[PDB]
Formats: C-alpha cells, sequence, structure tokens
C-alpha cells in the first residue's frame, strides 16, 4: 500500500452489516421521530404503538 | 419473550412464607427467542 498507487490498488475499508428480518425477538431498532405534543384538540394520537 | 416480574418485600418472619397479598410489578422483558425446559438456582458458598 503506497500513496502513489492509482485508484484500484489503494486500500478500501469495508464494513459489512448483516441482519435477520423479523423472525426472532429483535434487539436493534431504528430511531423514532416523535413530534411535538398538542393538547386540548381533536388529534390522531400514536403513543408507543 | 422472557418476562421477569419481581417484587421486594420487607418481612420479619423467621421460617415460612408470610400470609398476605403483593402483586408483582413487571420488571423486564427479555428478547431471548430460545427453548427453555429446565432451570437451576445459583447459590453462594461461605469460606473460612
Ligand atoms: C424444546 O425442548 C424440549 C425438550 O428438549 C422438546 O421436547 C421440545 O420439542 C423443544 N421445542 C422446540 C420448539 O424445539
Amino acid at each position: 500500500f503506497q500513496p502513489t498507487y492509482g485508484v484500484g490498488y489503494q486500500p478500501y475499508r469495508v464494513v459489512v452489516l448483516s441482519f435477520e428480518l423479523l423472525h426472532a425477538p429483535a434487539t436493534v431498532c431504528g430511531p423514532k421521530k416523535s413530534t411535538n405534543l398538542v393538547k386540548n384538540k381533536c388529534v390522531n394520537f400514536n403513543f408507543n404503538g | 419473550y422472557f418476562k421477569i416480574y419481581s417484587k421486594h418485600t420487607p418481612i420479619n418472619l423467621v421460617r415460612d412464607l408470610p400470609q398476605g397479598f403483593s402483586a408483582l410489578e413487571p420488571l423486564v422483558d427479555l428478547p431471548i427467542g430460545i427453548n427453555i425446559t429446565r432451570f437451576q438456582t445459583l447459590l453462594a458458598l461461605h469460606r473460612s
């Protein structure tokens, strides 16, 4: 590995992520984007499912 | 799902289970997804 080598003989750091899709109890989840809370109005609420 | 419910109770009875009512709060749900058919308690020795 030299810096003068062209692109293709240069080092590439590779990270491979592996998942199992919805067959066991899951421990890794994506983030939840909660909005602001509005009171005293007829709204459609979604609280923790 | 492995549900662990637990309750801490301050008692002062010597030998047996006290007679009373105490509902166990849900403590922790565990994502284990495994078969379990047998169990064993773990104790601690005292060495001198
Ligand atoms: C769980 O284990 C018991 C005893 O080892 C066995 O009889 C049972 O079929 C197993 N269950 C599954 C879903 O493999």
